[PDB]
């Protein structure tokens, strides 16, 4: 209570090395695509931040624009100065355009980190899909190594057939 | 172009948008501004330039007020060109230093913020204010205090008459003059007055202190002047030391530049799997997830597993699993580990991700209510364990994409409960001749189970007689049972001071319990600041393993950082090039952060450093780039344009090394500097002062390298200690970014393959001419003996003769250790070409032969004797996660070659045989 030739089996053992070396080649260029991938897209968020930021400070302006504006223009209208009111105007209207160009890049980048996050999650299911195998080719590696030591064979044999 | 439309922001409202040049400096822009801001609305409303300071959101997504306006726009890096006019007044120090810190550490303060975390905002608040307490404090000690405080001594591990030549701060003059080797500073400083006073005469000595020529080193205190590197440099070299006597005030100069207890709740432990988000797996598959308590990696309970759900994105469970332990024997470091599982359905499991969870929170509250675990993916490793108790307890950062596990903690008690105070654990914790022998043995290493009640039952015998065993005692308490680790925790409490050796062994994973590296961290207290050194970078890997984010490591490694600046220096850069690493981003941010608080005068020195390593970066980037294109002579020229553009020129120059920042880099040395041939084409950057070199190496990690030269260089140290001087060449290595460091340039230095176009001979005679060839042959049998031991020890294979080195000094030392551990056994190497150099190119020189054969029979028996030193030392950088120190077969390779199971009658005989063999087998290859 508790199988072929030697030759047989370490042809096998050294079949199953090189499947299993070259699986762990794949997952490892996989891994490698998650890590960069991790980082550029916490970067890309980090820059959205920024962005959210660089608006905010856009709207202080405005605010500030407007809450500032009133005296001068009402100043300038009892004084008959309409084209110092019209410069000031014209001159928040160029604010508020360049508002929207940023707004706009926001988007841009908003757009490409969703993109981004869907890669991420199809690089983490290859890689799921990969460690059945690579776990699998593993075990047996070793199974066919533990049948060929208890059968006696040698080191250097041994180490022939696993490259 | 250079060229950059900027907009600017005006406290009117009003808005301007212009060209200016990168290269312009703020206060350029700020002029072009003013004269531009005249032909727009409002401006008679504005006061001058000098009320104003501009702010920018930078790379970090902060608003920074950039009060040094000397900063060009192209250093300052604003995320969008962008400037807007503000107030200057406010409290500038600290949003001047905020904003620093934010750009040093390479993460933004807010992002600590916008966690909402009390634990972070606690250990902000505590660390913060000590460290700014300590810095305050050290602002009002002596010159002497704060010399020792930024420039420790420099000595050597430890009478001729050899002159030494003096010189006086700002003065063309000098004095040459001879002293004793066993003279202490002071006489050096008390002659060189006299000498100055007899040729206008009058100060005392005391008013002094001894610089290096053209380095922060200095020579003070009451150690004989041997003992200093530099003069034990010089005095073996030859050469007069180069010495300037500064005054006590410009050194001051540089200084001012309720009622429910935890044991009444005797009901199993128990949680509520309710559901998981964003899971990519089979869809053919079913999910499943295991859960299991640990204490350190012991398990607590038995696992239990959830039921099968088809897999999907958002699986369902809502299940309760309960565990085989009551909530009254949780310990403290109680760990709640999850890993999820995609399985064929029952009719190769794939561990998908995991996540653990300390069931007691930093203020030693038992946790109730929902958590949402996000998590960290399962990596296929050797020993496929189904769960990760030694992974980090900290919630994967990646809160947008990564997968998540949600759980709820049942509320237990109507009000809150807490493990219990130390008081009420004293209080539980309290209460033959044949198995005293027994007792012995067993304690001369993996304890059976039989073995483990023995020790139990006579831990009051192994407080009394073996103290030193505290540890095994510690892995055979009942970690499961709050009586038996009451009983533990008493006797620890009482438990004998231990030696640093026993204690680094206390901070390994195996040792959670808070009480236990407080015990650990208090024997470490001893430790000398040079000793410390030596352990650095081990103790900043264990904090890995740490559960909470204020503990005893941290605030130890924090006081030893502030009161030297050395340790300081140091412990910046191995938290600053992990700072990319998601596990510990925010642990080593905020320890980087309370660091930089509590050394505002260092910040400015690693602001400088950080500059020229992003300039390096971005033109290692180029060369590489432009490499693949164009040969080598256009890209060397096209390199030194780029280097010589002034913003690159800049930051270049005039820094403190990394490496050593005694050590200063004053001038570029732009037609020097090049690209070596290897893959990653590294940077070869050579600079003058009153030469120094360092290499700038991006896309390989450098780690493995740096551990393999802190080995050596503490192989060195240790023979060192016994007289044993093997004239080794442990030079600085250093990361300092992701896949990025420096290494230090040896100079005067040539590869074997080079010098070999017998040839080996010939050069060391052509470097050492005449009576200096002894000297010569001499540093490379030491040398070469010392490489030998080493390279053996740590498994090192793969040496070759591009790879091994000659200094014309004569010593021989090793370059490039990607591989060590054998990563098969590495034999024994002896190499001919340097058999024949050691017997001075005779074919038979006995006398000289067994002379290196000594030398290298001594180094490996030193190295023998404190090999439980480097057992731990490897055991605590498991922690780092280098493929080559992964498991205990690794280690294991270090027990061997040191021979460790065996006597040193043993060791030494078969070191012999294997010595032996080794020289037969050099004339073989
Ligand atoms: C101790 C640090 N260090 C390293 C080093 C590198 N990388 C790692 C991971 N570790 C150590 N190499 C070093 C070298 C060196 C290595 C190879 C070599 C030469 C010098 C010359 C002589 C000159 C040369 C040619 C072209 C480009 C640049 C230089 C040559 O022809 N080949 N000299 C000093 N110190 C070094």
């Amino acid at each position: 209570y508790q199988e072929d030739n030697i030759e047989a089996v370490g042809k096998k053992l050294h079949e199953y090395n090189t499947q299993f070396q070259e699986k762990s080649r794949e997952y490892d260029r996989l891994y490698e695509d998650y890590t960069r991938t991790s980082q550029e897209i916490q970067m890309k968020r980090t820059a959205i931040e920024a962005f959210n930021e660089t608006i905010k400070i856009f709207e202080e302006q405005c605010q500030t624009q407007e809450r500032y504006s009133k005296e001068y223009i009402e100043k300038f209208k009892r004084e008959g100065n309409e084209t110092e009111i019209q410069r000031i105007m014209h001159n928040y209207e160029k604010l508020k355009s360049r508002i929207s160009e940023i707004v706009d890049s926001r988007r841009r980048l908003e757009e490409d980190l969703k993109k981004q996050a869907a890669e991420y999650r199809e690089i983490d299911k290859r890689m799921n899909s990969i460690k059945p195998d690579l776990i699998q080719l593993r075990k047996t590696r070793d199974q066919y190594l533990m049948w060929l030591t208890q059968k006696g064979v040698r080191q250097k044999k041994l180490n022939e057939w696993l490259g | 172009n250079q060229s950059v439309v900027v907009d600017f922001l005006l406290p009117t409202g009003v808005y301007l948008n212009f060209p200016v040049s990168r290269n312009a400096n703020l206060s350029t822009i700020k002029q072009l501004l003013w004269h531009r801001a005249q032909y727009e609305p409002l401006f008679h409303m504005l006061s001058g330039p000098e009320a104003y300071v501009f702010t920018c959101i930078n790379q970090t997504a902060e608003q920074q007020e950039l009060e040094d306006e000397q900063r060009r726009l192209c250093d300052v890096q604003p995320f969008l060109p962008v400037l807007r006019l503000v107030a200057r007044e406010g409290d500038r120090v600290k949003k001047l230093i905020n904003s620093q810190i934010s750009l040093l550490i390479g993460k933004g303060l807010h992002e600590f913020d916008s966690l909402c975390d009390p634990e972070v905002n606690d250990f902000r608040a505590k660390m913060c204010q000590f460290c700014e307490e300590a810095a305050a404090r050290r602002q009002q000690l002596g010159w002497e205090a704060w010399l020792q405080y930024s420039f420790p001594l420099q000595l050597e591990p430890s009478n001729r008459a050899l002159l030494v030549n003096v010189k006086f701060e700002g003065s063309e003059e000098s004095f040459t003059f001879q002293v004793s080797t066993k003279d202490v500073p002071l006489a050096l400083m008390a002659c060189a007055l006299r000498k100055k006073a007899t040729v206008r005469q009058v100060e005392q000595p005391e008013d002094y202190t001894l610089q290096v020529n053209g380095r922060h080193e200095y020579l003070y205190g009451s150690y004989p002047l041997c003992q200093f590197q530099y003069i034990c440099s010089c005095l073996h070299s030859g050469l007069t030391p180069h010495l300037t006597m500064v005054h006590s005030s410009s050194i001051l100069a540089m200084r001012d530049e309720s009622s429910v207890s935890l044991w009444s709740l005797e009901q199993p432990f128990r949680i509520e799997l309710i559901q998981g988000s964003k899971v990519n797996a089979d869809e053919r598959m079913k999910l499943v997830v295991q859960a299991g308590l640990f204490h350190g990696n012991e398990m607590l309970c038995k696992t239990v597993s959830s039921s099968e759900v088809s897999v999907c994105s958002e699986p369902v469970w809502k299940q309760r699993l309960e565990f085989d332990i009551n909530i009254c024997d949780l310990p403290r470091m109680a760990r709640l580990c999850f890993a999820l599982y995609a399985v064929i359905e029952k009719a190769a499991d794939c561990p998908i991700a995991w996540a653990n969870l300390m069931l007691f929170d930093y203020k030693d509250q038992l946790k109730t209510g929902e958590r949402c675990l996000y998590m960290w993916p399962s990596v296929p490793d050797e020993k496929g364990e189904l769960l990760n108790p030694t992974g980090t307890v900290r919630s994967n950062p990646n809160t947008d994409s990564a997968a998540a596990l949600l759980i709820c903690l049942p509320e237990v008690a109507p009000h809150p409960v807490y493990y219990p105070a130390l008081e009420k654990i004293l209080e539980l914790g309290r209460h033959t001749e044949e198995e005293q022998l027994q007792l012995r043995e067993i304690l001369e290493g993996e304890l059976y189970e039989h073995e483990k009640d023995l020790v139990w039952k006579l831990r009051h015998e192994v407080q009394e007689h073996f103290p030193e065993a505290l540890a095994r005692l510690l892995l055979v308490t009942k970690w499961n049972k709050h009586e038996d680790v009451a009983q533990m925790l008493y006797l620890l409490c009482s438990w004998p001071e231990l030696p640093v050796l026993s204690a680094l062994e206390l901070l390994d994973f195996s040792f959670p319990d808070c009480h236990v590296g407080s015990f650990a961290i208090k024997s470490l207290r001893k430790l000398t600041d040079d000793e410390l050194f030596q352990y650095l970078l081990q103790l900043v890997q264990v904090l890995k393993y740490e559960s909470y984010l204020d503990c005893e490591l941290t605030k130890f490694l924090l006081d030893r950082a502030l009161a030297n600046r050395k340790i300081g220096h140091f412990l910046f850069w191995h938290l600053r090039s992990e700072m990319h690493v998601p596990s510990v981003a925010l642990r080593f941010g905020l320890i980087l952060e309370a660091y930089c608080r509590g050394s505002t005068h260092h910040m400015k020195v690693l602001m400088k450093q950080g500059e020229a390593l992003s300039k390096l970066k971005a033109l290692n980037d180029f060369v590489k780039l432009s490499s693949q294109k164009t040969p080598k002579p256009q890209t060397k020229e096209l390199m030194h344009l780029c280097m010589r553009q002034e913003a690159y020129l800049e930051a270049l120059s005039h820094l403190q090394s990394p490496l050593d920042p005694s050590t200063l880099l004053a001038e570029v040395c732009v037609e020097q500097c090049t690209f070596m041939d290897s893959k990653m084409k590294p940077l070869w950057i050579m600079y003058s002062n009153e030469s120094v070199g360092i290499i700038f190496k991006n896309g390989d990690d450098l780690r493995q390298d740096m551990l393999t030269l802190q080995m050596i260089q503490l192989m060195d140290v240790l023979w060192k200690q016994e007289g044993l001087d093997l004239r080794m060449t442990p030079y600085g290595c250093l990361p300092t970014g992701d896949r990025t460091g420096l290494i230090e340039v040896v100079l005067r230095s040539d590869t074997i393959a080079n010098i070999q176009l017998d040839a080996l001979l010939n050069w060391l005679k052509s470097k050492n001419p005449g009576e200096a060839l002894d000297r010569a042959i001499e540093e490379f049998t030491l040398s070469c003996a010392g490489y030998c031991v080493a390279t053996y020890v740590l498994g090192i294979g793969d040496r070759h003769s591009d790879n091994i080195m000659i200094r014309e000094s004569g010593q021989l030392f090793h370059i490039d250790f990607g591989h060590f551990l054998g990563n098969e056994r590495v034999p024994f190497i002896l190499t001919y070409d340097f058999v024949h150099v050691i017997q001075q190119g005779k074919t038979n020189n006995s006398e000289k032969f067994e002379r290196f054969r000594g030398y290298c029979e001594r180094a490996y028996t030193i190295l023998r004797r404190h090999g439980l030193l480097f057992l731990h030392l490897f055991a605590l950088m498991r922690a780092a996660g280098l493929p080559e120190l992964s498991c205990s077969k690794d280690i294991q390779y270090l027990k061997d070659s040191l021979a460790l199971g065996k006597t040193e009658e043993e060791a030494l005989k078969h070191f012999r045989v294997k010595f032996n063999e080794a020289l037969r087998e050099s004339w073989k290859t």
